[PDB]
């Protein structure tokens, strides 16, 4: 059992959604229709890919995610793109009108006609599985509906499913990419909502995977094609644990256990090698020692910000392919003694290590090369504050002037909100640097 | 789908209002008869937005077409595409204002509103979800004046949580005689400030300077003016009309433009009049804007451009960080990333690359300063004033629209004047 | 010991349901305050547009007591 239900909020949750759903099936063998040839046990059964994976008896293998957008046309691309055959259509959700970049819209006037359909279809969702271990939230920050409509279900989720476990990949807003102008309101918004509802959240700077593309793929001017399909690798990297079995595997919520100190301290940083095109891979083995050296580099964090000019309170490790604990070991040893890292005086230095044997697929005609071995650290570093500062700052900027806040005020929301949500991003900032200090 | 309803009212609204079915029925590929004879089927996607599909295939602007006068109705069904708009769409009076907003908006316009809000009504409710209204007039005449403000404030009463757009034809002395102008232009702003979410200030002033200085056309025709607003506003919509990076309807555009609700005035500009650096200065110029104003006289609030064309995305990304690390003086400090960009792949009819230029500047307050000098010159004389009470008007409401739009003036100079900190 | 071990639990308990509770009125709150402000919101702009509908007669009327 141990089942994770997906949900996909937004456009640009529902196009990662895409891209991560597309490359498990690959992982897994699973066809297009559902159809899975190395899978014996027909109808059902516990393996490990049926944690994300329910069956029918018709041997269909169908995602356990649920698709929501307040607008249609992503969805609608879902219906009738390569993989429809996989999801059943009360799992794809969308109503006529979105929210408009508008916080408000996305949990008040457009979310409240919506949500309790979207409920209903996760507890479809829920009431198939033995051992529901909790929900996997993937959102922007800056959509109306990303920000707006999924803080609005994380409150309901609290209500319907207690203190069950709900994970989030948040689309953090870079002007790279971004026709928006009121995204750090947005941003703001949901983070507060949202804080106490969430256990674990993954978040994804969108400039860093802009310059990682650029930089690592060589690729001129990127596209969300280009973004989601190496943000998919990180997702799937970090789900891995969950989908597949080995006596080395460390389970997800083991590594939890180490990178939430506090509850309001639950932002890991991510950080992913080896990024590499084709032309450079070729003739060119990645060894677990360079591999995790990489995992230092700054450039192949998720999360714009240094490390090193900051402190550790959880340093983790996630391998998959051809890795073995002994040559994990000698390449750590190597960096504790090359590397700036510093751990908070509270907390063992000791990096928590998981190796997964089944080696990372590519999509075809992507722009990574296939590896033999890759690596996901997860950290828990008081520098991913950083990344709520220059947010706050953008957000300050406007507020002063009260910008943009008027679309707010119309459809509902008073200006308390604003100022409540900025207190408690003011009180996340002075957490992030208390837990830094040294114990008397 | 996405509707969008269009109306255009009085002489100009429907010149400029057939220019622009011209101009978005070729770039779609229908013909006159409203049959499509396309290429690519990136031309049918959103043709939904502005087109009704009908009878067997078929395709009809959702248009509204109103005036007090006959006379341009049956220029518009003479013109070309003519046999293409809905013959029950053409509400018309027999009235003819005579360049009175009080006619427009009081007496002979509110007598005829409750027809075209009969079609509007009827348009409206054949939509799957309708995305709001887009007005073609001028403001100094009288019908499109005056009876498309109140056409504008009876629709947001029945329709008070969809999107209003205006393109709205400024009045100048370069191109019209008719004295009375500044009186219908500050008496409809006094509305537009009130009740729309955009308005595209379409200076004659400037269409005038642009035909004249730059095209070098000695006396420029209407046709000469209207080539540019048809060019405009095929830009300013071409995200709608067009699948590429931008999923925005209205609103989305409208939130992300409109930091202040009564500073909804935007300068629209046209690129050219080539390189992707050469577009992009010429874009940001002030000879290439449709509004009499000096883009550095002011500050950039919002701005928004959209490139047409098979170019480097790239080079474009490179040029909008060079402009505005050039200007940074002219854009706000206190609102971040306040420029954003936009690229199709299908360029305009006659140009292999182009550029739209909208701008929310408030250098703005140079066109509303010119016409409250023009005003108040009318109004210490109370020059032609029996025009307007002899309708039923108060020398109040005069005063009060007068103040109003000094109100909005010097609102744009508190915002220019501001600082982060 | 065994009086101890029930009281953890019953605690566990008790603070799981006042967290459901406390979310589940306070998200109940936060609608209908919504709810509230932008009917009244929505309701002076429409008042508004009476004001100038009733305008609108007192000017035609204005002209017909001119003659
Ligand atoms: N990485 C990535 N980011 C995306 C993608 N799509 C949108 N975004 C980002 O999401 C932000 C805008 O939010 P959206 O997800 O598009 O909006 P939404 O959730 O659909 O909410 P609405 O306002 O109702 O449309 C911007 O910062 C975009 O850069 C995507 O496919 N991949
Ligand atoms: N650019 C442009 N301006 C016009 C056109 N027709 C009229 N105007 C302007 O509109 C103003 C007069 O408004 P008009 O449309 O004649 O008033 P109405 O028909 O009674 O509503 C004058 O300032 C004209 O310069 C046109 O086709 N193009
Ligand atoms: C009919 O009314 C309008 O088309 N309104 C409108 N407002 C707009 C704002 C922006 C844009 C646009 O094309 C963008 C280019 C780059 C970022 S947005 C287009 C817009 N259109
Ligand atoms: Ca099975
Ligand atoms: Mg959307």
């Amino acid at each position: 059992m141990r089942e994770c239900i997906s949900i996909h909020v937004g456009q640009a949750g529902v196009q990662i959604g895409n891209a991560c759903w597309e490359l498990y099936c690959l992982e897994h063998g699973i066809q297009p229709d559902g159809q899975m040839p190395s899978d014996k046990t027909i109808g059902g059964g516990d393996d490990s890919f049926n944690t994300f994976f329910s069956e029918t008896g018709a041997g269909k293998h169908v995602p356990r995610a649920v698709f929501v957008d307040l607008e249609p046309t992503v969805i609608d691309e879902v219906r009738t793109g390569t993989y429809r055959q996989l999801f059943h259509p009360e799992q794809l959700i969308t109503g006529k009108e979105d929210a408009a970049n508008n916080y408000a819209r996305g949990h008040y006037t457009i979310g409240k006609e919506i949500i309790d359909l979207v409920l209903d279809r996760i507890r479809k969702l829920a009431d198939q599985c033995t051992g529901l271990q909790g929900f996997l939230v993937f959102h922007s920050f800056g959509g109306g509906t990303g920000s707006g409509f999924t803080s609005l279900l994380m409150e309901r989720l609290s209500v319907d499913y207690g203190k069950k476990s709900k994970l989030e990949f948040s689309i953090y807003p870079a002007p790279q990419v971004s026709t928006a102008v009121v995204e750090p309101y947005n941003s703001i918004l949901t983070t507060h909502t949202t804080l106490e509802h969430s256990d674990c959240a993954f978040m994804v700077d969108n400039e860093a995977i802009y310059d990682i593309c650029r930089r690592n793929l060589d690729i001129e001017r990127p596209t969300y094609t280009n973004l989601n399909r190496l943000i998919s690798q990180i997702v799937s990297s970090i789900t891995a644990s969950l989908r597949f079995d080995g006596a080395l595997n460390v389970d997800l919520t083991e590594f939890q256990t180490n990178l939430v100190p506090y509850p309001r301290i639950h932002f890991p940083l991510a950080t992913y090698a080896p990024v590499i095109s084709a032309e450079k891979a070729y003739h060119e083995q990645l060894s677990v020692a360079e591999i995790t050296n990489a995992c230092f580099e700054p450039a192949n964090q998720m999360v714009k910000c240094d490390p090193r000019h900051g402190k550790y309170m959880a340093c983790c490790l996630l391998y998959r392919g051809d890795v073995v604990p002994k040559d994990v070991n000698a390449a750590i040893a190597t960096i504790k003694t090359k590397r700036s890292i510093q751990f908070v005086d509270w907390c063992p230095t000791g990096f928590k290590v998981g190796i997964n044997y089944q080696p990372p697929t590519v999509v075809p005609g992507g722009d990574l090369a296939k590896v033999q071995r890759a690596v996901c650290m997860l950290s828990n570093t008081t520098a991913i504050a950083e990344a709520w500062a220059r947010l706050d700052h953008k957000f300050d900027l406007m507020y002063a002037k009260r910008a943009f806040v008027h679309w707010y005020v119309g459809e509902g929301m008073e200006e308390g909100e604003f100022s409540e949500a900025r207190e408690d991003m003011a009180a996340l900032e002075k957490d992030y640097e208390e837990v830094g200090v040294d114990s008397v | 789908m996405r509707e969008i309803v269009h109306i255009q009212a009085g002489q100009c609204g429907n010149q400029i209002g057939a220019k622009f079915w011209e101009v978005i029925s070729d770039e779609h590929g229908i013909d006159p008869t409203g049959s499509y004879h396309g290429d690519s089927d990136l031309q049918l996607e959103r043709i939904n937005v502005y087109y009704n599909e009908a009878t067997g295939n078929k395709y009809v602007p959702r248009a509204i077409l109103v005036d007090l006068e006959p006379g341009t109705m049956d220029s518009v069904r003479s013109g070309p595409f003519g046999q293409i708009f809905r013959p029950d769409n053409f509400v018309f009076g027999q009235s003819g204002a005579g360049n009175n907003w009080a006619k427009g908006h009081y007496t002979e316009g509110a007598e005829l509103v409750d027809s075209v809000l009969d079609v509007v009504r009827k348009e409206s409710e054949s939509c799957d979800c309708l995305q709001g209204f887009q007005l073609t007039h001028s403001l100094g005449g009288g019908t499109g004046s005056g009876m498309g403000t109140l056409l504008i404030s009876k629709i947001r009463e029945e329709y008070p949580d969809r999107i209003m757009n205006t393109f709205s034809v400024m009045p100048s002395p370069k191109v019209s005689d008719t004295v009375v102008e500044p009186y219908n232009a500050t008496l409809s702003v006094h509305q537009l400030v009130e009740n729309t979410d955009e308005t595209y200030c379409i200076d004659n002033e400037a269409l005038y300077d642009i035909c004249f200085r730059t095209l070098k056309l000695t006396t420029p025709t209407y046709g000469d003016l209207n080539h540019l607003v048809s060019a405009t506003m095929s830009g300013v919509t071409t995200c709608l009309r067009f699948p590429g990076q931008l999923n925005a309807d209205l609103r989305k555009l409208a939130v992300n433009m409109v930091p202040f609700p009564r500073l909804h005035f935007f300068m629209p500009g046209f690129a050219p009049l080539l390189t992707v650096p050469e577009l992009t200065q010429q874009m940001f110029d002030s000879k290439n804007m449709m509004a009499a104003c000096d883009p550095r006289h002011g500050r950039y609030l919002t701005v928004a451009a959209i490139f047409r064309g098979r170019m480097s995305m790239k080079e474009v990304d490179e040029q909008m960080l060079n402009v505005q690390n050039k200007n940074s003086s002219y854009f706000v400090e206190w609102i971040p990333n306040n420029v954003k960009t936009a690229v199709c792949d299908i360029p305009p009819r006659g140009l292999k690359m182009s550029a739209t230029f909208i701008g929310n500047s408030t250098a703005i307050q140079e066109l509303f300063k010119r016409i409250s000098e023009q005003f108040t010159a009318m109004f210490r004389r109370k020059a032609f004033l029996h025009w307007y009470t002899g309708e039923g008007m108060d020398e109040m409401e005069f005063t009060e629209a007068e103040s109003n739009m000094n109100d909005l003036v010097s609102e744009y100079q508190q915002y220019q004047d501001a600082t982060a900190d | 010991k065994r009086e101890h071990e029930r009281e953890v639990i019953q605690k566990a308990i008790e603070e799981n349901n006042n967290f459901i509770k406390m979310a589940k009125e306070k998200l109940a709150q936060k609608m209908e305050s919504n709810k509230e402000n932008r009917e009244a919101h929505l309701a002076a702009m429409l008042e508004r547009l009476q004001e100038k509908d009733k305008h609108a007669e007192e000017v035609r009327k204005n002209k017909e007591l001119k003659e």
